[PDB]
């Protein structure tokens, strides 16, 4: 699904963010729950607050799983299936919540990053994060 | 069709800041690049064939402007969003078979392409407002499906 | 929503013969099975681990009747699907939030259904028939979201 | 992805399928082009009456591109790049039309394989439909 110039434009794009993922993370996470609502309900505890120390960790545990994913970018089934396991049969996660976030997710690395993010890394981008929800949303049962 | 006062500011307070004349283009093409299948609609239009021959490719930019056009258009009618996109509906699926999502799509690529143009001023609480219109326009494009 | 007699006929026509006591069940059921996200709405009927178990539980059954109830309901009333519907489409919407794209996917699991128990006598023209009918009522029911 | 279980069940399908394949895919192609008429002007060149003959061979190009899939299923984007550039790049189909002749084969199996139609081989077949599509349809520029 993603051929050798998409996979570029990715690792293109994770490094100008670098280690900056874990804030975007809860910045494009921030981003959902205030741009659609309905993504609320799979945090109930949670308190969806600006700043909130949640939505920060939670970004970052979101961040680095998709480095991982970047770095297992020809292999992401095996190496992700440990988080579908999470978002397949424990939380059971809506498809269309991923195509939400894959959106939010996006909409900060174009605000983050107006000189890597081109209408070809843009695609790629999509592509790649695509790749990611049908990976996490794979397994149900 | 109904956003808070809150909100009816940020939106119109940032596409006054809007390139009317380049946003358009810059997000026709940024859909016929991540949402390739989209160009099978633009035939008659020559070179796509490459992120830059289509976003270079001059009538997708003559187009990009109407389009942005009517966006602009609705945002004043908010609030009868069906009225404002009542032949412009029936034209693209009546007519030219465009497949509904893809509206979702064009406004979703669009949302992106502010976020680029304004960084850190269009914020969170800036883009759910403009979400919100996004929606609208595209599922007031699609009424003439329902 | 929009049938013509002939179509029209076809329906009420196949329609009559559906056992309304275990089509509900089947749709609902196979819903679960193949798009089990959709088991999240649904933890509190019990036991769904497999196939067998999703499609022998009671108030999977239970539920698909009140279903096929409404799917019946609207084959009746089809120039009248938004209304019809009305607070069924609140209720999915304001106080379920089941995301639309599943009723449309509701819809093609019960046309599945049909042509299961109606082998060859489910021909092409009447599947297109309830296309238009699952289509409509996935459509009135989502309208709350309009 | 696709689990064995899965693509267990596929074969137990194909099987009851036979050479019957060439007369399901083009009854497929007739329900689509019935039930979702725009989906008829990927064929503007083609007589679409009734058992108009290019539809059954065109039904045959279909079902057999289907039982390769079948046969090299651990490895299908390779297998397939062929229609991959065809459909992705040549006729630009909109992903969303093969939803609809995924949903047409799907009733189409359904109407003549009882017995093998079980929940358990539905969920299966979509799957692995809805993966064919991701195929022919992710090779886009
Ligand atoms: C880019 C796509 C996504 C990635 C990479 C991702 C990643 C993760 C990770 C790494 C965890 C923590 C797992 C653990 O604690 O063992 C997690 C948890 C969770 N995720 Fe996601 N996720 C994604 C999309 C989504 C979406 C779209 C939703 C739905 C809104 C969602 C809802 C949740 C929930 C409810 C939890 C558990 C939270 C808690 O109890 O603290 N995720 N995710
Ligand atoms: C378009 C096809 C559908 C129809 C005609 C339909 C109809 C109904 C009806 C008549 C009720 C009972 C309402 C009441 O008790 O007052 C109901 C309840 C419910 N439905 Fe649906 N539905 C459809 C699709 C779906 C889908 C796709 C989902 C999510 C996967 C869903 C989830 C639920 C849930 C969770 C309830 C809870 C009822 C309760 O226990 O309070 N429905 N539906
Ligand atoms: C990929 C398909 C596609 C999409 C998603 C799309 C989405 C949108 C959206 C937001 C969702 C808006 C506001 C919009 C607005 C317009 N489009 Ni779209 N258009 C599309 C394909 C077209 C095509 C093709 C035309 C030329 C029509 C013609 O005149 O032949 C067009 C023409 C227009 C015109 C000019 C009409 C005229 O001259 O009569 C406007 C205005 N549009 N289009
Ligand atoms: C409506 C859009 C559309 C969809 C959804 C679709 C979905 C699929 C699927 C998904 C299950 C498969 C396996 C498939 C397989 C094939 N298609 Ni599709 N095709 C589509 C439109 C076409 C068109 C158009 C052609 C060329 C037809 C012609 O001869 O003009 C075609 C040709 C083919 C061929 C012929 C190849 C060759 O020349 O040898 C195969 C095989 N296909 N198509």
């Amino acid at each position: 699904v993603l051929s050798p110039a998409d996979k570029t434009n990715v690792k293109a794009a994770w490094g100008k963010v670098g280690a900056h993922a874990g804030e975007y993370g809860a910045e494009a996470l921030e981003r959902m729950f205030l741009s659609f609502p309905t993504t609320k309900t799979y945090f109930p505890h949670f308190d969806l607050s600006h700043g909130s120390a949640q939505v920060k960790g939670h970004g970052k545990k979101v961040a680095d799983a998709l480095t991982n994913a970047v770095a297992h970018v020809d292999d992401m089934p095996n190496a992700l299936s440990a988080l579908s396991d999470l978002h397949a049969h424990k939380l059971r996660v809506d498809p269309v919540n991923f195509k939400l976030l894959s959106h939010c997710l996006l909409v900060t690395l174009a605000a983050h990053l107006p000189a890597e993010f081109t209408p070809a890394v843009h695609a790629s981008l999509d592509k790649f994060l695509a790749s990611v929800s049908t990976v996490l949303t794979s397994k149900y049962r | 069709v109904h956003l808070t006062p809150e909100e009816k500011s940020a939106v119109t307070a940032l596409w006054g800041k809007v390139n009317v004349d380049e946003v358009g283009g810059e997000a026709l093409g940024r859909l016929l690049v991540v949402y390739p299948w989209t160009q099978r609609f633009f035939e008659s239009f020559g070179d796509l064939s490459t992120p830059d021959a289509v976003m270079g490719n001059p009538k997708v930019k003559a187009h990009g402007k109407k389009v942005l056009g009517a966006f602009s258009d609705g945002l004043a009618h908010l609030d009868n969003l069906k009225g404002t996109f009542a032949t412009l509906s029936e034209l693209h699926c009546d007519k030219l078979h465009v497949d509904p999502e893809n509206f979702r799509l064009l406004g979703n690529v669009l949302v992106c392409v502010l976020a680029h143009h304004f960084g850190k001023e269009f914020t969170p609480p800036v883009q759910a407002a403009y979400q919100k219109v996004v929606a609208g326009v595209a599922n007031a494009l699609a009424h003439k499906y329902h």
